[PDB]
RNA sequence: CGAAAGCUAUUUAGGUAGCGCCUCGGACGAAUACCAUUGGGGGUAGAGCACUGUUUCGGCACCGAUGCAAACUCCGAAUACCGAUGAGUAAUAUCCGGGAGACACACGGCGGGUGCUAACGUCCGUCGUGGAGAGGGAAACAACCCAGACCGCCAGCUAAGGCCCCAAAUUCCUAGUUAAGUGGGAAACGAGGUGGGAAGGCAUAGACAGCUAGGAGGUUGGCUUAGAAGCAGCCAUCCUUUAAAGAAAGCGUAAUAGCUCACUAGUCGAGUCGGCCUGCGCGGAAGAUGUAACGG
RNA sequence: CCUCCUAAAGAGUAACGGAGGAGUACGAAGGUGCGCUCAGAACGGUCGGAAAUCGUUCAUAGAGUAUAAAGGCAAAAGCG
RNA sequence: CGCUCAACGGAUAAAAGGUACUCUGGGGAUAACAGGCUGAUACCGCCCAAGAGUUCAUAUCGACGGCGGUGUUUGGCACCUCGAUGUCGGCUCAUCUCAUCCUAGGGCUGAAGCAGGUCCUAAGGGUAUGGCUGUUCGCCAUUUAAAGAGGUACGCGAGC
RNA sequence: GCUGACGACCAUAGCACGAUGGCACCACCUGAUCCCUUCCCGAACUCAGAAGUGAAACAUCGUCGCGCCAAUGGUAGUGUGGUUUCGACCAUGUGAGAGUAGGUCAUCGUCAGCU
């Protein structure tokens, strides 16, 4: 199964590992929405940056 | 009390009539909890040694000496706040007057003697 | 003027005062306590003034406990000395007070003349305080 | 300089770092000769597969995986190399 | 005087954040343990608990907790207060056999 | 494409050099990063007195209560760091070589030393921004907040921040608080501001206040003191007639005297009294060219 | 140059920050084999005591470790 | 094997000072003035009330302690200025603050009156001349209703 | 069923108190010729032995007096994001130490011997 993740806030001034969680999710800019498999490993990346992304 | 002032130092002598009770040295053991400078207070100000600011051209000698006598008065008042009794100010006329316009309780002063000799080394 | 008789070391790092008094927040020996609601440093001079003003008001018919002991040396730099060139000398001693700590306990006296002495002491202290009873839990 | 309290208590010396500590942790592959712990005294003791230097350095005597344990009646910390 | 009313404290009301929320709703967390059975998490209204703590035999007598249903005969074992404010923060009751 | 103001050394300290960081070329190809699960060691935050010290009280150095510590630890996280396994995402990591620049950094956070838990202070660690970064907000304002400018558009949605007028957008809706222009500087402390909360005391056997009458005898309690009479201070605080009245809560006297109060009865008729907790207010609150401490 | 702390539980990490050491010693104080266990406290005992040596009973180290501190040390690394 | 080459990555085998007679290249990377930040200290105010005051804490004063305000002393920092921001004092000419020296209105008083003391309101005007010393100040003489405390680059040298 | 040896483990295994054990085993025990011991000493070590005793020790069993172990709940701290009056607070994840209830007089393995 997959899920939709959208970037809502800038990733530009965040921690290095938070920028890397955005990169590992595949999110590149504000309002960008990607489809990614809904696994615990991708859910952990969403949880690392959950303040700046939202899951539809 | 007898507060002795010079431009380089202050002494404090406790007295009863003709005799000196104590002279307030480091061995007095009433200066132990002093927060101000204890007696004898040497004037080790910045202008007396040379580090400072505002070298001689500023003509701040009077202001520096006024503040030194203000700190001397602080020490005298600290020692008086436990054993209140009047003070006699001894020293040059200029020093006595600089002290007078700086003293915290100027109405406690009973006398000012300006013709006492050998104020630094004297008995 | 309380002070440790002798210390392991002369000088101390500033440290931080954080957190509540989970220890020493109970009236342990007396029947009536004055406890601090704020934090800060309690100078040995403040402790001595407060003890004097409680002792005078209770007049040798009651017992006092001082729960604070000043064991932290505080260094000071004299006037007209630049920054650096070594840590200043110790000038006075404080106790670290957290919100909640009992400072004074009284026992063996009426509630009214204990509250008066405790209010008198609070007036000399750098803390917001409250008067507390001894409960059992 | 009033109160003259500028008292010189001169102590500004310190030694160079020694870089002690655990070099290889538990479950890591290790080859013989690899230093595991640098230490003063036996904060860790040498169990099977690890040797002890004149400096109390612990090193792998043979290949395998590093294992940490608390063993013995002194409840000592032990480092072993398991053949795995 | 020796009777108090409680409400079951669920597993979603447990922990630091949920405890702070529970005290913001004017409830005191408490635990009943001992006796024979497993510990039970309960909540007591703070005003009721303060009034009960006012009485001095409360700390030495057999108390009865009624958790909206089941009954528990207990003894107050521990009481956690705020270090500065002084109000009760937690209560520990032990079942009597 | 894109730094650095670091480490090490230096007759070095504003110079230089190796390393770190930038660029270009080649080699290599996931060896890299993020996350999930998982294997480790630790002595920090917290905590605590088991050691080293330090602290208080009681009993009799030891016992029992009770505190504290960078150079104390019977304990002890979160993180971080070192490994493993596994997905997906990704302009990865590493090595060899050509060319550098840089080795004055600054602020805002966080953890500290120093200082005064002073400094737009200083010294480290660690993050972000500036440096080398425009745009929007914070009146104005490198370093704060939001956000990273390839160029053009008289299109749309939003962020921080905003929506009465300057000035784009609510004189929007609901429930309440404030009366201080508080909002739109400032503490201990003071006060009968006002709103809310959890409880109490008293009351038609008449509460609270007011008003009328009493408020007494032993007795000037004893001691002290020059005095010492309810009322300087110290030790008691007892009895009697009672409806009630203190060996007195104030004023007053040199001490007395005197005037009150507590308290009781009468009058009056319905609620009232005092503490605690929370919200928002008040006083405390004085400076120099001009209001001048909401930008107006 | 060494030890502790600052140093933020891996390493490292500055200050004219807080405290202390070194510029040696040893042919045994090195190697090995074998053997041993300390400080204290109390009781008894000639001179002899607070404390000498002797005996007993407790004693995981409250000792020692050439030397500062830290870490360690019973298989003692301590003592023959 | 020979270095306290100890300034310990060790410049030479071999080495001190003066300069107000000075000079060059630079720095506001770094001091002295003045500004700025801070406010320990200082000054001013407030809180408590042991006490002093014949009695009597609070007329007046306020021990031990606590809390602010100012920028105002002595300092701390090194942000501005070193391709130059002239120091102290006087003279001249000022301008503002109020923490008020006089004059004005008040409360309290240990206010009989006269004089005061303390505090509140109040900044409209006013607020000396000499001796000494470069002084600012200070002492002193003689006055005055009074002879204020301060800020203004410790106001003012392209005005002296 | 018990004893001994060697281990695992290293207090829930320890300490203390009491009880049981001598046919095997173990320990004391006897003697010091011999081997070997003592800076003196057959104490320890060593040898040669069984007249005696389970006294000591040791082993086993019992108990909660100490020790040790130890929840649940709460509190403290804390990573990330936000806010702040700088104390803290909120969202989320994590989560002690102390203390309390409670638990504990261990649990196993190889080999030999007597029954």
């Amino acid at each position: 199964k997959t899920m939709k993740v959208t970037q809502l806030k800038s990733g530009a001034h965040r921690l290095k590992s938070h920028k890397a969680s955005l990169k590992g999710l595949g999110l590149r800019r504000i309002n960008h929405s990607v489809v990614v498999e809904d696994t615990p490993s991708t859910r952990g990346m969403v949880n690392r940056v959950n303040y700046l992304v939202k899951v539809e | 009390y007898t507060v002795v002032l010079t431009r380089d130092k202050a002494r404090l002598i406790e007295a009863a009539n003709d005799r000196v009770v104590a002279e307030f040295d480091t061995d007095n053991a009433k200066q132990n909890n002093m927060e101000g400078i204890p007696f004898p207070i040497d004037n080790n100000g910045l202008y007396t040694t040379g580090d400072g600011g505002s070298d001689r051209s500023a003509n701040n000698e009077n202001s520096y000496l006024k503040e030194f006598f203000n700190q001397v008065d602080k020490s005298v008042q600290e020692l008086w706040g436990e054993h209140k009794m009047p003070l006699v100010i001894v020293g040059d006329v200029r020093n006595i007057s600089y002290y007078k316009e700086v003293c915290d309780r100027p109405e406690n002063i009973i006398a000012t003697v300006s013709n006492l000799t050998e104020l630094e080394d004297g008995n | 003027m309380l002070q440790p008789k002798r210390t392991k070391f002369r000088k101390m790092h500033k440290g931080r005062n954080t957190g509540l008094a989970h220890r020493g927040s109970t009236v342990a020996f007396g029947q009536f306590g004055l406890k601090s609601l704020t934090r800060g440093r309690m100078t040995a001079r403040q402790i001595e003034a407060a003890r004097r003003t409680i002792t005078r008001k209770i007049k040798r018919g009651g017992k006092i406990w001082i729960r604070v002991f000043p064991d932290k040396p505080i260094s000071n730099k004299p006037l007209e000395v630049r920054m650096g060139k070594g840590k200043g000398p110790v000038e006075y001693w404080v106790c670290e007070i957290k919100p909640g700590k009992m400072l004074y306990e009284l026992e063996g006296i009426s509630e009214e003349l204990a509250r008066e002495a405790l209010t008198l002491a609070a007036a000399k202290l750098p803390f917001k305080t409250t008067i507390v009873k001894r409960t059992i839990m | 300089a009033h109160k003259k309290a500028a008292g010189s208590s001169r102590n500004g010396r310190d030694s160079n770092p020694k870089m002690l500590g655990v070099k290889i942790f538990g479950g890591q592959a290790i080859v013989a000769g690899n230093i595991i712990v640098r230490q003063r005294g036996t904060e860790f003791h040498a169990g099977a597969g690890v040797g002890m230097g004149r400096d109390h350095t612990l090193f792998a005597l043979n290949d395998g995986v590093v294992k940490f344990a608390t063993k013995g009646k002194f409840n000592r910390r032990y480092v072993m190399v398991e053949e795995a | 005087h020796f009777a108090l009313n409680a409400v079951d404290r669920s597993a979603e009301l447990q922990g630091k954040g949920a405890s702070r929320r529970l005290r913001k709703q004017n409830l005191v967390p408490a635990i009943i343990y001992g006796g024979n059975e497993e510990p039970a998490s309960i909540s007591i209204k703070i005003n009721e608990l303060v009034k009960a703590l006012e009485f001095e035999a409360f700390f030495s007598h057999i108390l009865t907790i009624t958790v909206d249903g089941v009954e528990e005969q207990a003894v107050i074992k521990a009481l956690q207060r705020h270090p500065a404010k002084g109000f009760p923060m937690h209560a520990d009751f032990q079942r009597i056999v």
